[PDB]
Protein backbone atom coordinates (compact mmCIF):
# COMPACT_ATOMS: atom_id res chain seq x y z
CA UNK A 1 0.00 0.00 0.00
CA UNK A 2 1.04 3.57 -0.87
CA UNK A 3 -0.64 7.17 -1.24
CA UNK A 4 -1.47 8.67 -4.17
CA UNK B 1 -11.69 28.69 -10.64
CA UNK B 2 -14.84 26.34 -10.38
CA UNK B 3 -14.29 23.87 -7.61
CA UNK B 4 -15.52 20.15 -8.74
CA UNK B 5 -14.79 17.04 -6.95
CA UNK B 6 -12.33 15.59 -8.88
CA UNK B 7 -10.38 17.56 -10.71
CA UNK B 8 -6.40 18.40 -10.59
CA UNK B 9 -4.52 20.94 -8.43
CA UNK B 10 -0.84 21.15 -7.75
CA UNK B 11 0.61 21.84 -4.38
CA UNK B 12 4.10 24.11 -3.62
CA UNK B 13 4.37 23.47 -7.60
CA UNK B 14 5.61 20.13 -7.41
CA UNK B 15 2.87 17.10 -6.51
CA UNK B 16 -0.54 16.63 -8.42
CA UNK B 17 -3.78 15.81 -5.94
CA UNK B 18 -7.31 15.75 -6.56
CA UNK B 19 -10.08 18.20 -4.90
CA UNK B 20 -12.41 16.50 -2.69
CA UNK B 21 -15.20 18.00 -2.04
CA UNK B 22 -16.16 21.83 -2.07
CA UNK B 23 -17.58 23.04 1.68
CA UNK B 24 -17.78 25.70 4.01
CA UNK B 25 -16.65 26.79 7.18
CA UNK B 26 -18.66 30.08 8.35
CA UNK B 27 -17.91 32.64 5.28
CA UNK B 28 -14.96 30.86 4.46
CA UNK B 29 -14.63 28.80 1.23
CA UNK B 30 -12.82 25.58 1.40
CA UNK B 31 -12.24 21.90 -0.55
CA UNK B 32 -11.38 18.65 1.52
CA UNK B 33 -9.11 16.92 0.15
CA UNK B 34 -5.83 14.14 1.66
CA UNK B 35 -3.58 14.79 3.94
CA UNK B 36 -0.63 13.23 2.29
CA UNK B 37 -1.09 15.89 -0.33
CA UNK B 38 0.04 18.90 1.24
CA UNK B 39 1.62 20.42 4.79
CA UNK B 40 -0.18 23.49 6.39
CA UNK B 41 0.33 26.41 4.64
CA UNK B 42 0.84 24.88 1.44
CA UNK B 43 -0.10 26.10 -1.62
CA UNK B 44 -2.67 25.23 -4.23
CA UNK B 45 -2.98 25.73 -7.58
CA UNK B 46 -5.46 25.30 -10.27
CA UNK B 47 -4.74 25.60 -13.83
CA UNK B 48 -1.44 27.49 -13.03
CA UNK B 49 -3.75 29.99 -10.76
CA UNK B 50 -3.56 30.51 -7.01
CA UNK B 51 -6.45 29.29 -5.13
CA UNK B 52 -5.55 28.98 -1.56
CA UNK B 53 -3.22 27.45 1.11
CA UNK B 54 -3.71 24.32 3.20
CA UNK B 55 -5.29 25.60 6.75
CA UNK B 56 -4.75 22.09 8.68
CA UNK B 57 -4.26 18.12 8.09
CA UNK B 58 -3.32 14.63 9.46
CA UNK B 59 -0.99 12.42 8.06
CA UNK B 60 -0.53 9.95 8.81
CA UNK B 61 -2.74 8.02 11.94
CA UNK B 62 -5.21 9.63 9.53
CA UNK B 63 -5.16 10.74 5.76
CA UNK B 64 -7.24 14.27 5.51
CA UNK B 65 -6.74 18.45 4.84
CA UNK B 66 -9.04 21.20 4.19
CA UNK B 67 -7.70 24.04 2.08
CA UNK B 68 -9.04 27.33 2.70
CA UNK B 69 -9.51 29.19 -0.57
CA UNK B 70 -9.58 32.95 -1.71
CA UNK B 71 -13.03 34.96 -2.19
CA UNK B 72 -13.03 34.44 -6.34
CA UNK B 73 -13.38 30.65 -5.97
CA UNK B 74 -16.79 29.38 -6.94
CA UNK B 75 -17.68 26.52 -4.98
CA UNK B 76 -19.61 23.35 -6.13
CA UNK B 77 -22.25 21.02 -5.19
CA UNK B 78 -20.19 18.66 -8.31
CA UNK B 79 -17.94 15.52 -8.82
CA UNK B 80 -16.88 15.04 -12.12
CA UNK B 81 -17.67 12.14 -14.18
CA UNK B 82 -15.73 12.67 -18.13
CA UNK B 83 -17.75 15.79 -18.87
CA UNK B 84 -20.41 15.41 -17.12
CA UNK B 85 -21.19 15.62 -13.31
CA UNK B 86 -22.84 14.03 -9.88
CA UNK B 87 -24.38 16.61 -7.66
CA UNK B 88 -23.29 16.24 -4.24
CA UNK B 89 -26.65 15.69 -2.51
CA UNK B 90 -25.34 14.67 1.78
CA UNK B 91 -23.25 12.12 3.65
CA UNK B 92 -24.97 9.84 4.85
CA UNK B 93 -22.50 6.87 4.98
CA UNK B 94 -23.04 3.70 3.03
CA UNK B 95 -22.22 -0.19 4.13
CA UNK B 96 -19.93 -2.59 2.67
CA UNK B 97 -21.81 -3.91 -0.55
CA UNK B 98 -23.00 -0.80 -1.36
CA UNK B 99 -21.56 0.01 -5.09
CA UNK B 100 -19.38 3.59 -4.67
CA UNK B 101 -17.63 5.58 -7.31
CA UNK B 102 -14.68 7.73 -7.30
CA UNK B 103 -13.21 10.66 -9.08
CA UNK B 104 -9.84 12.15 -9.73
CA UNK B 105 -7.43 13.10 -12.20
CA UNK B 106 -5.31 9.97 -12.95
CA UNK B 107 -7.92 7.52 -13.77
CA UNK B 108 -10.73 9.83 -14.48
CA UNK B 109 -14.51 8.05 -13.05
CA UNK B 110 -14.02 4.39 -11.50
CA UNK B 111 -17.00 2.61 -9.89
CA UNK B 112 -16.63 -0.91 -7.80
CA UNK B 113 -17.86 -1.54 -4.55
CA UNK B 114 -17.29 -1.10 -0.84
CA UNK B 115 -15.51 -4.17 0.90
CA UNK B 116 -14.18 -3.15 4.22
CA UNK B 117 -14.11 -0.72 6.67
CA UNK B 118 -11.55 0.45 9.04
CA UNK B 119 -8.60 -1.15 7.65
CA UNK B 120 -5.01 -0.25 8.57
CA UNK B 121 -2.95 0.94 5.41
CA UNK B 122 1.07 0.44 6.41
CA UNK B 123 2.54 3.51 4.37
CA UNK B 124 6.21 4.13 4.33
CA UNK B 125 5.57 7.21 6.63
CA UNK B 126 3.60 5.20 9.28
CA UNK B 127 -0.31 3.75 9.95
CA UNK B 128 -3.20 5.24 8.45
CA UNK B 129 -5.98 3.43 10.41
CA UNK B 130 -9.84 3.45 9.97
CA UNK B 131 -10.10 3.62 5.89
CA UNK B 132 -12.84 2.39 3.90
CA UNK B 133 -12.24 -0.01 0.82
CA UNK B 134 -13.44 -0.28 -2.06
CA UNK B 135 -12.33 -1.97 -5.03
CA UNK B 136 -12.53 0.65 -8.22
CA UNK B 137 -9.39 1.14 -9.67
CA UNK B 138 -7.47 3.71 -8.93
CA UNK B 139 -3.58 5.68 -9.61
CA UNK B 140 -1.06 7.82 -8.25
CA UNK B 141 -2.61 11.34 -8.53
CA UNK B 142 -6.16 10.76 -7.74
CA UNK B 143 -5.01 11.45 -3.94
CA UNK B 144 -7.79 13.62 -2.12
CA UNK B 145 -10.20 12.77 -4.94
CA UNK B 146 -13.95 11.81 -4.01
CA UNK B 147 -15.58 8.57 -3.13
CA UNK B 148 -19.28 8.80 -3.98
CA UNK B 149 -22.56 7.17 -4.38
CA UNK B 150 -24.58 7.03 -7.82
CA UNK B 151 -27.11 8.77 -5.43
CA UNK B 152 -25.01 11.79 -4.63
CA UNK B 153 -24.14 10.83 -1.15
CA UNK B 154 -20.59 11.63 -0.46
CA UNK B 155 -17.97 8.87 1.22
CA UNK B 156 -14.74 10.17 1.22
CA UNK B 157 -11.54 11.51 -0.45
CA UNK B 158 -8.97 8.68 -1.96
CA UNK B 159 -5.83 7.65 0.31
CA UNK B 160 -3.96 5.06 -1.16
CA UNK B 161 -4.11 1.41 -1.93
CA UNK B 162 -2.01 -1.25 -4.04
CA UNK B 163 -0.93 0.43 -7.25
CA UNK B 164 1.08 -1.78 -9.35
CA UNK B 165 4.37 -1.10 -11.44
CA UNK B 166 1.93 1.05 -13.96
CA UNK B 167 0.68 3.58 -11.68
CA UNK B 168 -2.62 2.49 -11.20
CA UNK B 169 -4.64 -0.94 -10.23
CA UNK B 170 -6.97 -0.95 -13.13
CA UNK B 171 -5.17 -3.80 -14.58
CA UNK B 172 -5.64 -6.27 -12.32
CA UNK B 173 -8.92 -7.80 -11.41
CA UNK B 174 -11.41 -5.98 -8.96
CA UNK B 175 -11.39 -8.64 -6.51
CA UNK B 176 -7.49 -8.21 -6.26
CA UNK B 177 -7.75 -4.27 -5.73
CA UNK B 178 -7.61 -2.53 -2.16
CA UNK B 179 -8.58 0.95 -2.72
CA UNK B 180 -8.52 3.12 0.52
CA UNK B 181 -10.84 6.42 1.37
CA UNK B 182 -10.71 8.60 4.35
CA UNK B 183 -14.20 8.90 5.44
CA UNK B 184 -15.70 12.15 5.22
CA UNK B 185 -17.71 12.77 8.85
CA UNK B 186 -15.19 12.79 10.71
CA UNK B 187 -13.45 15.33 8.65
CA UNK B 188 -16.10 17.15 8.36
CA UNK B 189 -16.84 17.01 12.44
CA UNK B 190 -13.38 17.76 13.15
CA UNK B 191 -12.49 20.98 11.03
CA UNK B 192 -16.51 22.02 11.59
CA UNK B 193 -16.87 22.21 7.47
CA UNK B 194 -20.25 21.83 5.88
CA UNK B 195 -20.72 20.60 2.41
CA UNK B 196 -21.84 22.16 -0.52
CA UNK B 197 -24.92 20.60 -2.08
CA UNK B 198 -27.18 20.48 -4.34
Amino acid sequence: AAPI
Amino acid sequence: ANIVGGIEYSINNASLCSVGFSVTRGATKGFVTAGHCGTVNATARIGGAVVGTFAARVFPGNDRAWVSLTSAQTLLPRVANGSSFVTVRGSTEAAVGAAVCRSGRTTGYQCGTITAKNVTANYAEGAVRGLTQGNACMGRGDSGGSWITSAGQAQGVMSGGNVQSNGNNCGIPASQRSSLFERLQPILSQYGLSLVTG
